[PDB]
This record gives structure tokens, C-alpha cells and sequence, in this order.
């Protein structure tokens, strides 16, 4: 029904802590602005406009931030705490939830207050202003489609059946139609929709000293960038994440975390930007991936 | 200049090279149009050096 | 009585979305300004003026964005919709009606707010802010004229008439006036009366590998620009849109879509700007035109 806020410190994380400042103890109220701005780049010349390109400026949330503590004591370690945890990441993650979204906005502390006007056991109330990194995503995750074998009819499939040695009628428009496909269960499909901005990818690799990872294709089957790693033994998984913020890639083996990063394809990895076409797995057994997506306004 | 691997498949050599050729080997040439609307910049560049006093107040020696 | 605004995702296209922010759902209230600012460069010199040029600058728009919804889900689903629609076009046409007129400007979304002081059942009351990419144009259907033949009157008209062999008069005043010309169908006048700006045109071609287009010509019977084609097979219809955001040299064959950009005439196609005078079509059989001419205040 209502709108929920939640402040994650490590979202797509093992080490995430999340604070509910809807229900929570610390709560955030009253969002300066959720929109957004555009310089345009309009030209005229003699009264005629030409329109360049719109760069999409996110300006800085600041919440009425409140405490809800039982004494003086507790009001204070919510604040030593809530403020000191978005201070030990380098960012944090702001949930928008409602009804009908669920989107995401990555946060930078720009500016928090602490006054001695308290209220009632020792009550907080400030200001706390976040600069924008990127303004509401989809955190999603991302599976790979399956293919299969249309059902077999007499007369309208291809196949010799009824009176011996067979037969398969030439019809106008139900004529023969090829059923399915022998082992139809090779074909996967990892669709790519939309264009996808950052992700975080967990891959298991199947031969050891063969390039291990994936790569992405366009529309027409063409290969424009791909994340190829080169490993001596075989990884129990490799850990992924294309984020510009936290960039992670990891081989795990066990317990313990092994750096690809020079083991990799620096060619192969032209962009990090997705474009609408499939992925494809080199060298992998299972792949689990979690597609984090943009949106200006929401 | 262009960054690329090795043309043949046993080199696993990234190499350097420097580029002077085109799309087609035979170049042609092409005929279009440039509106004022692409914010044009139009300035004056000279290819050879040639000398500016077109009149010359020429002095010989007795 | 009352007048009209409407958000138009594209005018003059096939997949245009209106909004009616007058009686819709989604309603802009209290224009900032619609007027004016002019710059006239005046310098006095011993306290007589001397005047310069007029820069006619426009103004931003800032409306006061008002959501009508059933429940907090409607207004939420609205301002995403909105917005989004707003933002899927690189610029939106509001239209402005009123008892005596129905002008047009392009618009760029300058700023939208988005904030948490919502009325009932989840009600929105924001501020949204419009770039002027041109302040009032007036979009109309330009059509052909045709020229039809006198009628004959006897003693009036160039006949030998009466007793034979014929007999014509001349008088003073009522003499002799031809009735007409052989073949008055063949003259046709596109006139263009007043400076128009851009154009949508929708040309049906004759032959074949013969140029087809339109030439424009002065008052005193001079070409300053034409836009013409020289394509290898009949086109069904040349859709061209003289617009400079969008423009568009579109040559159409069944449901085939052909950009004919590079077979122009580039020559040919000096300017933009329409003078007054009339039009002429080159290998044309039949054509439609939809003309925009702007207006500085309305
Ligand atoms: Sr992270
Ligand atoms: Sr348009």
C-alpha cells in the first residue's frame, strides 16, 4: 500500500545490513526531490530551434531524518551507528518501493547534521543530504529460456504413419510441419531485452585451461564484447560484478579467493554497456546472473 | 594507430600498427550537403606557402 | 469558451499519444509565462536613441503539475507514465487552444518534481518546468488552387458570331475579352502567402528514374530551393518532413520503408526557409501538405 525506504549498505551482497527508515528506529521523511533536471542544448537561429542532446542532471535528496530511541542513551547510538554505517562503504543503496515499483538509487553521504535541540528522551531530528551516483535501477535477476518440442499430430507433422510404408500429404496451409527438433534440449536462450547498464554474474567453469566466462552477441549474431578468463585449475565458481563503483572478479576454489583480473581477455571485453541481442556461456557448466537495469524517472 | 592481435593464430602476440588504408581499395568520391543546423564552423586553412603583397615596389642596384 | 492544453508525444505522426492536461487525469494549472522577453540593443548617444536588432527571447514555462487518481497506485502509475511518455520523444508539441485560436510550441523537459506531500488517496501538486524550443507556430493544411474559364457572352466575347462569317465588335470598355484559355485545368497555383518555416509533405511520384520532388519559387518566377528525388522504381509515396529535430526524406513502396536521403537532389536544396511566392511538383501526380508557420506572441 504505502511507500517503503530501504537503506542497504552492500546490496548484491554477502555483507549487507539493511535499515528500514519507514518502520525502523532511524526514519527518513520528506524527500526534497525525486525528479529530475535536463540542460536541453537548444540553439535557435533566427527564431527556428534546434534541439543537441539532453544530459539527464540528478540533484541531491535530503531527508528529515528522525530518531526513535527510548532514552537519551539509545538515541545517540542510532545515530553513532546509522550514520557511521553508510560512512564504512564507499556508497549505499536506497530502495524506492511501492505498489507498483521497486526501484534503486545509489547514494553518496553529502551532508548529515547533529543539533543539541532535543524532544523527548532525547529525541533526534536533522537533516541528511545524499549526492546521486545513479538514479533509480531494477535489480533483477536473469535466467536463461528453454526450447521445446512441439506435439505430434497425423497429418499435420511430418512423419510416415498409417497404411504401410507410410504417408505425408501435401495440404494447402496445414500441408507438414516439422514437429521439433532431435534433442531440442541444447538450445538455451540468455534474451537480452533491454539495454542492461551494470550486472553481477556467478559462473561455473567445466575445463580448466580453457578461456572460462561469457561473451554477448547483437541482434545479427555478431560477438561485441566478452568477460574471458584463462585459469590454471578449475574454479569452483567465478564471481563477477560489472559495477564501475565496486569492479569484482574473483575465482573461487574452496575457501579461498583468487584475482582474474590478469588472467583476463582485455580485447574481448570492449564494453560494459549490454545491448539488446543473447548471451552465450564459454566454457560453463551453470551460470546464475542478476541484471541491474536504468531508469530517469520513476 | 590501431591495437590488435597477431593476424596469424600461433603469434599470441598483441601488437601496434600504424593505419593508411580505407574501406574500399579504389576510393570514390562522394556528393552530399551540409545544413546550417549541424552548428558549422567554417575557417580558412593555406596547404602551400605562398607569399601576401600581391604589389611590389621593386628596387635594382646602380 | 474555456481553453485547451494538450501534451502530444508526436504531431504530424502516425504514433502519436495525446494528454489532455485540461480535463484528463494528469492536469497543468497557472502558466508562469506565455508573454515575452525582447532585447532591442539600444545606445544613446547625447540623448538622442539609436535602436539595433530585436532578439525575441522565449521563456520557460513552469506549469503546477496536478494528478487526479482513485488511489496512491493511480497517482504513482500516472507520474511514471507522464513522465516517461514526455521523456520517450527528444521533445513534446503542447498545444494551446482557445475561442480564437490553436497555436503550438515544441517543448524540452527542463525539470519535473517529484516530492512526499500527497493529498487524497495519493494526490500529486508539482512544479513542471518546459525549454522553448519554438513559442507558437500554427499547423495547417496548404492545398492547390485551380483556375476555371469565363463565361461567353455575345458582343463581350472573342467569337465570330451572329451573321455569317461571324462578326466581332470593338467597343469602348465592352469591346472584346477572351472567355478563357483551351486546356484551363492545366494551371494549378500551391500559393504561399506568408514565411513558413517547415513542412510535412506527402508526394505520390509518376514516372520512374525521373526526378520527383518539389521546386519553390519567388514573386518574380525564380527557384531558391527544391527537395527531389531520383529513384530507380515507382515509390507508392515520398513522406518528407522538413522539421530540423526531426527531419525526415522517407520513400515508401507497400510496407517498406526506403530512406531516400542519399538520392537528393543536394544541389538543388539550398534552403529551409520557404519565402512567398508559389510551388511547383516535379513528376508528381498527386501531393499533400501540412504547413507550419510561426508566431512570436498569441
Ligand atoms: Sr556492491
Ligand atoms: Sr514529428
Amino acid at each position: 500500500g504505502v511507500r517503503q525506504y530501504k537503506i542497504h549498505t552492500n546490496l548484491d551482497g554477502t555483507d549487507d545490513k539493511v535499515w528500514d527508515v519507514t518502520n525502523g528506529k532511524v526514519r527518513f521523511y520528506q524527500p526534497s526531490n525525486l525528479g529530475l533536471q535536463s540542460t536541453n542544448n537548444i540553439w535557435q537561429s533566427n527564431g527556428i530551434g534546434v534541439m543537441g542532446t539532453r544530459s539527464i542532471t540528478q540533484p541531491q535528496i535530503e531527508f528529515k531524518l528522525e530518531t526513535f530511541g527510548e532514552s537519551l542513551e539509545e538515541n545517540y547510538q542510532l545515530m553513532k551507528d546509522f550514520v557511521n554505517d553508510i560512512l564504512s562503504k564507499k556508497f549505499v543503496t536506497l530502495e524506492y518501493q511501492t505498489e507498483i515499483f521497486q526501484v534503486y538509487a545509489d547514494l553518496a553521504l553529502a551532508d548529515v547534521t547533529k543539533t543539541e535541540g532535543y524532544g523527548k528522551n532525547g529525541t533526534f531530528s536533522e537533516k541528511i543530504t545524499f549526492d546521486i551516483i545513479t538514479k533509480w535501477y531494477t535489480y533483477e535477476n536473469l535466467t536463461f529460456d528453454k526450447i521445446q518440442n512441439g506435439k505430434v499430430i497425423a497429418g499435420m507433422s511430418k512423419i510416415y504413419g498409417g497404411t504401410a510404408p507410410g504417408n505425408y500429404k501435401y495440404i494447402k496451409g496445414t500441408s507438414y510441419t516439422y514437429y521439433g527438433e532431435s534433442d531440442i534440449d541444447r538450445l538455451s536462450r540468455w534474451d537480452i531485452k533491454e539495454e542492461i547498464f551494470s550486472f553481477m554474474g556467478i559462473l561455473y567453469p567445466k575445463l580448466p585451461k580453457t578461456p572460462a566466462g561469457v561473451r554477448f552477441l547483437d541482434d545479427i549474431g555478431n560477438e561485441y564484447t566478452a568477460i574471458v578468463f584463462k585459469t590454471e585449475q578449475v574454479q569452483d565458481y567465478i564471481l563477477i560484478n560489472t559495477d564501475v563503483n565496486d569492479e569484482t572478479y574473483q575465482g573461487w576454489k574452496g575457501t579461498t579467493a583468487l584475482n582474474l583480473f590478469p588472467v583476463m581477455d582485455f580485447e574481448r571485453y570492449r564494453t560494459r554497456i549490454i545491448e539488446k541481442g543473447q548471451m552465450e556461456l564459454i566454457n560453463l557448466s551453470k551460470a546464475e546472473f542478476k541484471i541491474k537495469r536504468k531508469a530517469d524517472f520513476v | 594507430t590501431t591495437i590488435q592481435h597477431a593476424p596469424s593464430e600461433t603469434d599470441p602476440r598483441n601488437l601496434l600498427f600504424i593505419n593508411f588504408a580505407s574501406r574500399n581499395w579504389n576510393r570514390k568520391r562522394i556528393t552530399t550537403r551540409v545544413d546550417i543546423k549541424q552548428s558549422v564552423t567554417m575557417d580558412t586553412e593555406t596547404i602551400v606557402d605562398r607569399s601576401a603583397y600581391n604589389f611590389a615596389v621593386v628596387f635594382v642596384k646602380n
